[PDB]
């Protein structure tokens, strides 16, 4: 004719939010954006 | 206090981009619940989407108003844009008040994480003409050494990307230097003292110094190919010396901006390098520092050493405390977190990218400055181009001693020769003033027939046909 009654206890979180590592970025340099319509970006010679 | 015309205008307008309904939206026709509401231009998911990089900072200075500015009372007006200091404040407000006996951590500098930048200031650099850059590549292929130069443009507004800022240049001053094989370096001395009078003129003809540029091409063998392919993904993008020259041209340069509370943020400063692709030609690229942590040390830390990727951090000598620096790098077996307790930490990663470009033959807005492009420039003492008075009978000459108006303004409005004219000052400076005026502004025909009729234009021939 009795009970039996607890009760809980949590913990919610910590985070550090580390990324971007060295070799994606070297990746990320090395490429392009896209230029608009009449915006050419050349080539050139010389030095025979 | 006044900022500039163009960054005054991308303030104002709010850049907001529209959506379209959908099938995952239930509201009714008129409204819109979370598919089809404005997208903040600030949102990094639609820059990748089309391949855009960075966030275009106008629209960054508008994700910090946001939080600057709220719902609730503030009373304030911070606006906290403002650059991030490592340097230790004396004063410290604790009792540890001389740093020779005390810090804390409330003025000591944090472990700088190496973040890289999500927003730029320029964000796409354009140019006028192909027929002004090739004159700079044409002093290499004269001497055969390096060669360095000074751009000198303006900035309009740029609808390709969100509320951002395009980089127009209009032509290239060149100063005196010692060229060498290697590399190249000038005493900043006779530099400074002659930049002063160029930014004289520039004044009046509506120039800013906003840009340099340096050759690096090293050609291979001078028959098929162009050159060799030096900065690539495995090799260095910029060298460690030469972030130090371009480090120290943005602190001389600052931009004005109402929202700092020093007065001046965010500077708008190119640094372009010829280079060459990959393959085969000697296509260029230009990327620009980092305002968040790179511009602060370069006053107390910054090292030079003999790898082109890294740069040595030197040691505290009574006043120049600096924090550790780390990086994330995969070890032999995999990924691991930050293991920087070494010298040499790479400056690939404090470079933020530009566009360049070339605009369309067809049709433009202007372009200002397109005479002939041949004319012997100033400073020009390694190559041929660097001739007397005798040039200007080869040049201009009023053509074939007597010039129709359409034949002869066109060959006026050239930098360097206009450069050239004032330095010897025979006219007034009120007639040099319109005469400036007259070769860059449209309706210059009412002008152009006032600068014949005066008797300074009649010396200058007359001085011109007596001598060589
Ligand atoms: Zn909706
Ligand atoms: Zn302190």
């Amino acid at each position: 004719q009795i009970f039996v009654k607890t009760l809980t206890g949590k913990t919610i979180t910590l985070e550090v939010e580390s990324s971007d590592t060295i070799d994606n970025v070297k990746s990320k340099i090395q490429d392009k954006e896209g230029i608009p319509p009449d915006q050419q970006r050349l080539i050139f010679a010389g030095k025979q | 206090i006044k900022e500039l015309a163009v960054d005054e205008e991308l303030e104002k307008e709010d850049g907001l981009i529209p959506r379209q309904k959908s099938k995952l939206c239930k509201h009714g026709d008129r409204g819109m619940c979370e598919y089809c509401s404005p997208l903040p231009p600030w949102d990094k998911e639609y820059h990748e989407k089309n391949k855009i990089k960075h966030i275009s900072f106008h629209s960054y200075l508008k994700k910090l108003n946001e939080n600057a500015n709220k719902k609730e009372n503030g009373s304030s007006y911070i606006s906290p844009l403002s650059e991030p200091d490592f340097r230790i404040n004396k004063r410290c407000h604790n009792g540890h008040e001389p740093w020779p006996r005390g810090i804390c951590s409330k003025c000591q500098p944090s472990a700088i994480t190496l973040q890289q930048q999500e927003f730029r200031m320029v964000d796409h650099v354009e140019f006028q003409k192909s027929e002004i850059i090739n004159e700079f590549i044409q002093a290499w292929r004269y001497t055969g050494m390096q060669r360095f130069g000074y751009m000198y443009g303006s900035y309009s507004k740029y609808d390709n990307t969100p509320l951002g800022i395009k980089a127009v240049v209009e032509a290239i001053y060149e100063p005196p230097q010692h060229d060498e094989q290697d590399g190249l370096t000038m005493d900043v001395e006779q530099v400074k003292n002659e930049m002063l009078q160029i930014d004289r003129q520039a004044q009046e003809m509506g120039l800013s110094r906003i840009g340099l540029i340096f050759t690096d091409l090293s050609d291979a063998g001078a028959g098929d190919g162009s050159v060799f392919c030096k900065r690539h993904k495995d090799s260095f993008f910029l060298s460690s010396l030469e972030v130090i020259m371009a480090a120290r041209h943005q602190t001389r340069h600052p931009n004005v901006s109402k929202y700092s509370e020093q007065g001046f943020f965010s500077s708008k400063f190119v640094t372009c390098v010829i280079s060459g692709n990959l393959e085969g030609e000697i296509d260029i690229s230009s990327y620009q520092v980092s305002t968040e942590a790179e511009a602060l040390v370069t006053a107390d830390m910054i090292s030079g050493s003999t790898f082109p990727s890294m740069a040595y951090i030197n040691d505290t000598t009574d006043e120049r405390y600096v924090p550790e620096i780390f990086y994330m790098k995969s070890n032999e077996y995999g990924i691991t977190v930050k293991e920087n307790a070494k010298p040499a930490f790479p400056v690939d990663y404090l470079l933020v990218t530009l566009t360049h470009g070339f605009p369309n033959t067809d049709t433009e807005t202007n372009s200002k400055f397109v005479s002939s492009t041949g004319f012997p420039w100033s400073n020009r003492q390694a190559m041929g181009q660097s001739q007397d008075y005798q040039e200007l009978k080869k040049y201009l000459f009023n053509v074939a001693s007597s010039g129709d108006f359409n034949l002869l303004h066109e060959k006026i409005s050239n930098f360097h020769l206009l450069l050239y004219i004032n330095s010897l000052q025979i006219l007034s400076p009120d007639e040099w003033k319109l005469l400036i005026e007259s070769a860059v502004k449209n309706e210059w025909e009412e002008s152009l027939l006032k600068l014949v009729s005066s008797a300074g234009w009649q010396t200058l021939v007359m001085i011109l046909q007596e001598s060589g």
